[PDB]
């Protein structure tokens, strides 16, 4: 049974230098990104006007073609420029700068991993991105910038060719993940450490990646609960730092001795985004 | 990939 400091010592001695990371929405809540399932935020109020039978309908294709306005309300909120990366993103940024990051697999669509400075080659946006869009009728591709004006003006973007609805390349339920997700067949056999930050692992096939690392590879989970196949199929080197994600990260950063270097990185990265 | 398919919701909780 390993501890949090044991995983930290392995990283300090470069015993684990091919880390794959799996992150979910829990790492972006500190940035102020609201959970549209609970009242309070202006996003929730702007989504109340639409008769959503359940919050997950916003990522379902049948409801999207019934009424795409709820989705583009979320798209307008999550389009780049509204939110900044938080300390958890920059810890992963520092991990890449020190040459320890093999790949970052994210379920999030806020694009904050790219904003933090992690190159696209190191990133697998497994649930899509707002950086590109596709016409639902004629499959014509579009840069995300070409529909930004319509999205910001609360207009459902239409295809200039066939007038079909142009949908951002966000992976809806029932759709296969982007082709870049197939990098897991190469990355996960190669990983020597698996970090799982801020996710409940309720969505497949992303959740089952935790069991794709080899048997001797430790799996560090920083989350408020023990979730997913880490609870029914735990392994001998599984480490679970239960609690607040940010507190778990800044605890690991302190055990690594990166606290001062991390803060200097954040202030220079945050200020440049102004 | 060994039968990796659509984006789908899981179970076994709550
Ligand atoms: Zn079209």
């Amino acid at each position: 049974k390993l501890s949090l400091q044991d995983v930290a010592e392995l990283i300090r001695a470069r015993a684990c230098q091919r880390v794959v990371v799996m992150v979910g929405a829990g790492i972006s809540t500190p940035s102020g990104i609201p959970d549209f399932r609970s009242p309070g935020s202006g996003l929730y109020s702007n989504l109340q006007q639409y008769d959503l039978p359940y919050p997950e309908a916003i990522f379902e294709l049948p409801f999207f073609f019934h009424n795409p306005k709820p989705f583009f309300t979320l798209a307008k909120e999550l389009y780049p420029g509204n939110y900044k990366p938080n300390v958890t993103h920059y810890f992963l940024r520092l991990l890449h700068d020190k040459g320890l990051l093999l790949r970052l697999y994210t379920q999030n669509i806020d694009g904050l991993e790219r904003v933090s400075g992690i190159p696209a080659s190191k990133l697998v946006e497994a649930h899509g991105t707002f950086a590109s869009a596709t016409c639902t009728v004629c499959q014509r591709p579009f840069p995300g910038e070409d529909i930004r004006a319509d999205v910001m003006a609360d207009r459902v973007p239409r295809c200039p060719v066939c007038t079909g609805v142009v949908k951002p390349d966000i992976v809806f339920f029932g759709e296969p993940l982007p082709q870049r997700f197939l990098l897991h067949v190469v990355d996960f056999p190669m990983a020597d450490l698996l970090l799982i930050l801020g996710t409940s692992l309720e969505v497949e096939p992303f959740a089952s990646l935790t069991e794709a690392v080899r048997s001797s590879v430790p799996r560090l989970l920083i989350n408020r609960d023990l979730v997913g196949p880490l609870a029914w199929h735990p392994r001998s080197r599984d480490v679970a730092q239960l609690g607040d994600v940010v507190h778990g990260v800044e605890s690991l950063v302190e055990l690594l001795g990166w606290t001062e270097e991390m803060r200097d990185l954040v202030q220079r990265e945050t200020g440049k985004l102004d | 990939g060994i039968s990796y398919g659509r984006k789908k919701r899981r179970q076994r909780r709550r």
